[PDB]
């Protein structure tokens, strides 16, 4: 008839699973608000997960709220066939979620795994004339000169690559973006040698790559380890859940 | 008969839940500090709108249990689950209720003068008192730099306003080089000017040459009628469930 | 003869009296309907200020010769007028059009053969080695006056001039605090906003009440 | 007779196309300095002259080095001088620079070099998934026969 210590593992092992599951609805809300903005830094090479993930999770979550409560429910009023629903209800966004986890992990190590991946798309599109062009220097001239950086090899990206840049600008008067200098509050340059031959103090010398790869890095692990850290805890609730359901 | 009365409970009990997440939805897309706005609003602790939205997400999760509640008692018909239900929907309903007002009451100040006095006091200083009025000092200074030099706008009603006022940028910055902001000049990709001297001058087309008060307000304004209504709504679905659900209760057999 | 300076089109320069200066219109064509273009020649610009004592203001010596008088000797042009810019004589048939200062590469030449500007140089008080014209910034709250004159380069005499402007203002300035930053007005919105729900609250309130006594009833 | 110094101390002078020389020494000062620039490979010398400027000790930025240019990418130069004061003379002897070749945007292989994250967690879900499913099916199969 099914021992109370038994009943007590489904309730605390439900409580467990809608708190994380909240939290975890929660989390993946705050991925998709994109605090970065980085969903035009992926969506010019596309084939998305990153976002993607989270756009799976946040339904997830809340699945995992609803079915939770409803299996602290089930738990305490020991139905046969509550007990069936909370298996039949469960192991669907269990499998939505394992998507999740898995979607989200996969496409950051296809893109930073190394920073090449990313600075094809500076290269081709920086301040290029084509449509996307103009949309993705938006998010680039706004990250130079709210995070002090010139690219993800500083001022000399530039030169270590063919990029569209060359194509308008002969090197001998810019090697590297004007925006690369720093800027006085009148946004005026601080020096105009010091910026076209380059002391090491008016440049933004620092690699861009760290706030890209900082941003794309804990989106992911916010979705991939949190979700497998409820599917570790919903396993043996839900091998408990299969001896009830042949218990009862 | 009864069950129908029933059916119109657990419909309007329905509806007050999506609104419960419909309003955590729209919360959290004002709370997100979109385009910041933060720096213009921390300004005067003008945050009412903000306030009204978090206040907005905890009633909405807070809404869409006590709905699921409602469903819950109303069917298995137990008077004090009513009565806690009642109670707690009472409370709730005072906190959106203070959310909508808060939010409305805030609005009808963004004006083409209050972001004018920001705009004159608090861009370009280099003087400020104290560590919270230098850190108000920078975001407003900041987010004014946002506006001009990609929103190609220059003042609040134009670059008439730094020609006819004193302001922090004036006394730091004498006209015959600096008539308005540079951040108001049309730069060419080189981010230096298409000509100085016409920008200067104010020659049409060198600079940017309209104000930005409708890029400040009209975020403002949509936060403003977004929660304010949206409650108002929800505290009259709920009112009138209120008085049916009270009925019912009243009519409970002991 | 009315032969006046102007201030410089308003169509074109929308800002241009700014607190510590104005541009002015150049003498296109002024010295010359009567066909006066023999040779070399220069105008010289010269600054004064509204005083009783100005009537005195003899912009050249009784022999011809303009006066040497600057920003300092005159006190910014008070004690005197002084001689604020210079340049060559224009032979009237280039007309820029105004219309197509838009080319960004004639910009500047456009505005060079337009106009002069009068307060334009904040640095040159300061330099005991520039032994330049000096155009300094122009005081705030000045109606000034203003007389374009022609130089005869070949022999050193006025040769004739203009009448002074009629006055121009700078900008001037509200202080910031003026600017009353209530809105007087009420929206519509709040005012249904806060009504209606400070009503609301009093009839859940009678209300429940209802339902307590009701219940009580039965 | 002078050995040139190098300014790689306050900047980066190694580029594609251009790099910075050192000026002659303060001993020359008002002098007529040519500098003289040699690709490698060939005997193709190239002049470029200018007096030597007044030696502003250290105060930073004009061009406080030399600039050279059209210096076409990948290749190794020789840089030397000879300068004259009077007619007495001053020579130095040449130094090897290199310039850096050009690298195409669309030759970035994709550097893809998955982390044990990736491959750890689908491992462990794919197994998680494989237990479930099965001890689903186990569940239902026991439960059918009560
Ligand atoms: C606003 O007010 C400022 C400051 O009050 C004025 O700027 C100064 O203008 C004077 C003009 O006389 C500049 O004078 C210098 O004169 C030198 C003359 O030296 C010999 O060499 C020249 C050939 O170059 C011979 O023709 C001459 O006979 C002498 O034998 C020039 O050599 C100087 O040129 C150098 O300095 C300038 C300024 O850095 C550079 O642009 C040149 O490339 C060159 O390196 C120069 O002409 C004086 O230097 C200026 N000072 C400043 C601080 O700018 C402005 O004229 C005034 N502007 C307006 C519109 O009102
Ligand atoms: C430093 O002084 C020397 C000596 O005057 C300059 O070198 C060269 O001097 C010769 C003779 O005075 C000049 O020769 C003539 O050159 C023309 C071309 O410019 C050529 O067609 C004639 O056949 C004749 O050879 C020459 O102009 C001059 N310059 C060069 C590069 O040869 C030198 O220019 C001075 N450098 C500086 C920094 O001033
Ligand atoms: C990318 O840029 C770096 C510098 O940011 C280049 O680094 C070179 O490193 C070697 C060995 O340390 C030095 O001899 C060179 O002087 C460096 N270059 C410069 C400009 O100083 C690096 O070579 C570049 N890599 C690629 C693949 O282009
Ligand atoms: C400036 O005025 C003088 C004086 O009238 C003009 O020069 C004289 O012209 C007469 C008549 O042709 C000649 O007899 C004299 O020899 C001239 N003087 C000299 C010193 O040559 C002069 O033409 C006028 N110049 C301008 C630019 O208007
Ligand atoms: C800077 O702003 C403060 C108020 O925020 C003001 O008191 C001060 O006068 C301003 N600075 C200058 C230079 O006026
Ligand atoms: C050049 O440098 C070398 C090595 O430091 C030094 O021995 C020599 O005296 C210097 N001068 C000349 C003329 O070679």
């Amino acid at each position: 008839k099914g021992s109370p210590v038994v009943v007590g593992l489904l309730v605390v092992g439900n409580i467990i699973i809608l708190l994380s599951g909240l939290a975890l609805f929660a989390e993946t809300i705050w991925v998709t608000a994109d605090q970065y903005r980085v969903y035009p830094l992926m969506g010019v090479s596309g084939k998305d997960d990153v976002f993607a993930g989270a756009w799976i999770a946040i339904f997830c979550g809340f699945s995992f709220f609803v079915v939770a409560s409803f299996g602290v429910g089930a738990a305490l009023c020991r139905r046969r066939s509550m007990i069936l629903t909370y298996l039949v209800l469960m192991l669907i966004v269990y499998i939505f979620e394992c998507a999740s986890c898995i979607t989200s992990y996969t496409h950051r190590d296809y893109m930073v795994s190394n920073p090449s991946l990313i600075t094809k798309q500076m290269l081709t599109f920086y301040s290029a004339d084509s449509d996307q062009g103009r949309e993705l220097t938006r998010l680039w001239d706004r990250v130079m000169i709210e995070q002090e950086c010139c690219g993800t090899s500083g001022p000399m990206d530039w030169v270590n690559f063919t990029s569209a840049f060359r194509a308008s600008t002969p090197e001998v008067v810019f090697p590297w973006p004007p925006l690369c200098c720093r800027r006085t509050g009148n946004f005026i340059p601080v020096n105009e040698e010091g910026c076209r031959l380059g002391h090491l103090d008016y440049l933004f010398t620092k690699g861009c790559f760290e706030h890209i790869g900082h941003a794309i890095d804990s989106y992911t692990w916010g979705i991939s380890w949190f979700g497998f850290a409820i599917l570790m805890w919903t396993l043996p609730v839900m091998l408990i859940a299969m001896y009830f359901y042949t218990t009862l | 008969t009864v069950r129908c009365f029933q059916s119109l409970l657990v419909f309007g009990n329905v509806i007050i839940g999506m609104c419960g997440i419909a309003l955590t939805a729209e919360c959290i897309f004002f709370v997100s500090d979109q385009y910041s706005l933060y720096p213009l609003l921390e300004a005067t602790d003008n945050d009412d709108i903000y306030g009204a939205a978090w206040i907005g997400i905890f009633v909405g999760i807070c809404l869409f249990c006590l709905s699921v509640l409602g469903i819950v008692g109303i069917m298995k018909s137990n008077r004090k689950i009513l009565l806690v239900y009642f109670i707690l929907m009472f409370i709730v309903y005072g906190f959106e209720v203070a959310s909508c007002i808060t939010a409305a009451t805030q609005r009808d100040f963004f004006t083409p003068n209050l972001f004018l006095k920001q705009m004159l006091e608090r861009y370009q200083n280099n003087s400020p008192p104290s560590n919270d009025d230098k850190w108000k000092n920078n975001g407003v200074t900041k987010t004014w730099d946002r506006l001009m030099l990609q929103d190609y706008c220059c003042g609040v009603n134009g670059p008439s306003d730094w020609q006819k006022y004193t302001s922090a940028f004036r006394t730091e910055n004498n006209d015959a080089d600096y008539p308005w902001p540079r951040q108001c000049c049309v730069m060419n990709k080189l981010k230096e000017p298409l000509n100085l001297e016409a920008c200067k001058l104010g020659v049409p087309g060198y600079y940017h040459n309209q104000g930005c008060y409708e890029l400040i307000s009209g975020p403002m304004n949509r936060h403003a009628w977004g929660v304010a209504w949206f409650g108002f709504a929800i505290l009259c679905w709920t009112f009138w469930v209120l008085l049916g659900t009270m009925f019912y209760w009243s009519r409970i057999e002991y | 003869v009315n032969l006046q300076p102007q201030l410089a089109s308003v169509t074109f320069a929308t800002n241009n009296p700014t607190l510590t200066t104005v541009a002015l219109e150049k003498p296109l064509c002024m010295f010359d309907s009567s066909a006066a273009l023999h040779g070399t020649y220069e105008v010289y610009l010269y600054v004064l200020v509204d005083s009783a004592s100005s009537r005195n203001a003899s912009v050249q010596d009784s022999t011809k010769t303009p006066l040497s008088s600057t920003p300092q000797e005159t006190e910014g042009g008070r004690t005197g007028p002084y001689k604020a810019a210079a340049f060559d004589l224009a032979p009237c048939s280039d007309l820029p059009s105004l219309d197509a200062v838009r080319d960004v590469s004639q910009a500047s030449e456009i505005l060079n053969a337009y106009l002069v500007r009068v307060g334009i140089n904040g640095t040159c008080l300061s330099d005991p080695n520039f032994r330049g014209l000096c155009n300094p910034p122009l005081s705030a709250a000045t109606e000034y006056r203003f007389k374009y004159v022609l130089v005869n380069i070949s022999t050193g005499l006025v040769q004739d001039q203009t009448l002074w402007s009629d006055p121009v203002c700078t900008n001037q300035l509200t202080p910031y605090s003026a600017i009353d930053t209530w809105p007087g007005r009420r929206s519509g919105g709040m005012i249904v906003i806060t009504s209606i729900l400070g009503s609301l609250p009093f009839f859940l309130l009678v209300g429940f009440a209802g339902a307590i006594v009701l219940s009580l009833m039965d | 007779d002078f050995n040139i110094s190098s300014l790689s101390g306050p900047l980066s002078p190694a580029l594609t196309e251009s790099l910075l020389v050192a000026l002659p020494p303060c001993h020359l000062t008002g002098g007529n300095a040519t500098l003289m620039v040699r690709r490698a490979n060939d005997s193709k010398v190239v002049k470029s002259s200018f007096m030597v400027p007044p030696c502003r000790g250290r105060r930073e930025l004009v061009s406080s080095a030399y600039q050279v240019t059209n210096l076409v990418p990948g290749t190794k130069y020789y840089i030397s001088y000879l300068v004259t004061k009077g007619a007495s003379t001053e020579s130095s002897r040449e130094i090897p620079m290199s310039t850096l070749p050009r690298r195409k945007a669309e030759a970035i292989g994709l550097g893809m070099a998955p982390t044990g994250g990736m491959v750890v967690i689908q491992v462990l879900l794919s197994v998680a998934m494989f237990l479930l499913v099965v001890g689903f099916i186990t569940a239902l199969a026991l439960g059918a026969r009560k």
